[PDB]
């Protein structure tokens, strides 16, 4: 039955609470849904939003309400993708990897649309992939790496220090449009701040963690003054082991 | 999340020691919460 | 009397429910405390015994330790 | 029936032989080697 | 009689043993000594 | 790995194997640990 039920609806048990009126309103909403589904099937471009590995029907634990995250996923990001698709068709960039769009549109003003959309698409993706719902404890090997750089004579000082430097970097980007990454330069770690429409692959770094510093990300929950609280929570919900296996693959 | 909060606060020190601590004499059978703890930490289960 | 008790059983079943809960508590509680204290003290003396003199002897020579454990 | 009866009887005997061997009345999970590999004298008595 | 000579689940069982068991008590199956090299043979070679 | 005797080779030189110790709380003969340790590791089992 999964195919027949529209995109938003949940399939559950009848409690026989439905008065005939709303029972009909529902069928009408379903008919509309079928129509808009038929037009979205044809509006489909080359690129598309990523499938989420974790259920977001409720919020992301300790981080987002349902409305916050679904204002990121189903509002800003999908616009970014519509833009990206509009501008990668009818151009030499048709049907290539996300990379070869990001990388071949790098640093040119003429293709700035394509590049901005592309890099935002990547950032959002990597952001979703950087969030593990109940959080995780940073693995030993990564802790050993980080400690050799950030750590000053303290136990996993590198963890408090990294989640400090991330906060500082976030607060020091004033425009509130962009991303904060923990990345591997290839010779060392660092926390870099990317402006909107810029990406770690474009600067040929290797990304480990992503944090979304757009004001649109924390506005519905933490308000305009709530960035510190926001980041602090993000670390409750972040995904370390990913960052680790990327780090270890980078090294060899 | 509870798993790693626990494994963070407990830190290094002995599981069994902790169990004799967290039960004063009249509290609960040590064998019970020892069992349930083992089955919760590895072999991940809902905690009793 | 039967009409009465029946009425308040069918209307308010949980009075008997909780009454029996407390009945059972007051019945079985002290056996449970005995079991608890006994087992906990079991692991307690078992636990502290690892710092004793006998253990200090275990490390210097193990063979005398095991030998007089099997005979002992 | 009567296989099952005999069977169950000798089990009951064997197990109350192993778990409390001294008839003190409490369950012992660390039984002597003599009580574990030991044969029931009731078998011999039945032959006799 | 042909099932036991080839340890079937040996790599899994090895993994389970190495990860969850103390090295004092663990039995480790080696694939090199097993009939096909602990593997499934190439297609047309093994007579079926 | 050191010059200590496990209870294992103590049994081999006495010739009791693993079976004779049966009234003693030790299960794994080949570990290097005290009797009290052996008791606490197996304690929750009974």
């Amino acid at each position: 039955y999964h195919a027949y039920v529209p995109k938003g609806a949940s399939v559950q048990m009848g409690e026989t609470f439905m008065p005939s009126n709303i029972a009909t309103a529902v069928f009408r909403e379903t008919e509309a849904a079928a129509a808009r589904a038929d037009k979205t099937k044809e509006e489909t471009g080359f690129f598309s939003q990523p499938r989420l590995n974790y259920p977001v029907s409720s919020g992301i634990p300790a981080l987002f309400s349902k409305d916050q995250f679904d204002m990121q996923y189903s509002l800003f990001h999908r616009d970014v993708v519509e833009t990206l698709n509009r501008h990668t068709l009818g151009t030499p960039l048709e049907g290539h990897n996300l990379e070869t769009v990001i990388r071949k549109t790098s640093f040119d003003a003429t293709q700035a649309v394509a590049h901005t959309a592309a890099s935002e698409h990547f950032n959002y993706c990597f952001f979703y992939k950087s969030l593990r719902p109940w959080g995780t404890a940073p693995p030993p090997r990564l802790r050993e790496a980080l400690q050799l750089q950030y750590g000053t004579n303290g136990s996993a000082d590198a963890m408090d220090e990294v989640r400090r430097i991330v906060w500082v970097t976030a607060a020091s980007h004033q425009e509130r449009c962009g991303w904060v990454y923990l990345v591997w330069s290839g010779v060392h770690f660092d926390v870099v701040e990317f402006p909107h429409g810029s990406c770690p692959i474009a600067s040929d770094l290797i990304p480990l963690l992503a944090l979304n510093v757009h004001e649109s990300a924390y506005i519905l929950d933490y308000g305009t003054s709530g960035l510190k609280q926001y980041v602090e929570n993000y670390f409750k919900a972040c995904n370390w082991p990913l960052a680790e296996r990327y780090y270890l693959m980078a090294i060899g | 999340a509870l798993g790693r909060l626990f494994s963070e606060k407990l830190g290094d020190r002995d599981v069994h020691q902790w169990a004799v601590e967290s039960c004063a004499d009249g509290e609960a059978d040590v064998r019970q919460l020892l069992l349930s703890l083992h089955e919760w930490r590895e072999r991940g289960r809902p905690p009793s | 009397v039967e009409t009465f008790n029946r009425f308040f059983y069918r209307t308010m079943p949980m009075l008997n429910f909780y009454q029996n809960v407390l009945k059972h508590y007051s019945e079985t509680i002290q056996p449970l405390r005995q079991a608890a204290k006994s087992s906990t003290r079991g692991l307690a003396r078992a636990l502290e015994s690892e710092r004793s003199a006998a253990m200090e002897e275990f490390r210097r020579n193990s063979e005398r330790y095991w030998r007089n454990i099997i005979e002992g | 029936e009567g296989s099952l009866e005999y069977f169950e009887s000798q089990y009951r005997s064997a197990e109350r032989a192993v778990y409390d061997e001294e008839g003190r009345g409490v369950r012992n999970y660390w039984p002597s080697r003599d009580a574990v590999e030991g044969i029931a004298q009731e078998e011999e008595n039945d032959a006799q | 009689s042909w099932w036991e000579p080839l340890g079937y689940g040996w790599e899994q069982h090895n993994e389970e043993q190495k990860a969850l068991c103390d090295v004092t008590e663990q039995r480790l199956i080696d694939g090199s000594n097993l009939p096909f090299g602990g593997k499934l043979p190439p297609f047309g070679t093994s007579y079926g | 790995d050191t010059r200590r005797r496990t209870l294992e080779d103590v049994l081999k030189r006495l010739g009791k194997t693993t079976r004779d110790l049966g009234s003693i709380p030790i299960v794994n003969p080949r570990v290097d640990v005290g009797l009290p340790t052996h008791i606490k590791r197996n304690y929750q089992l009974h």
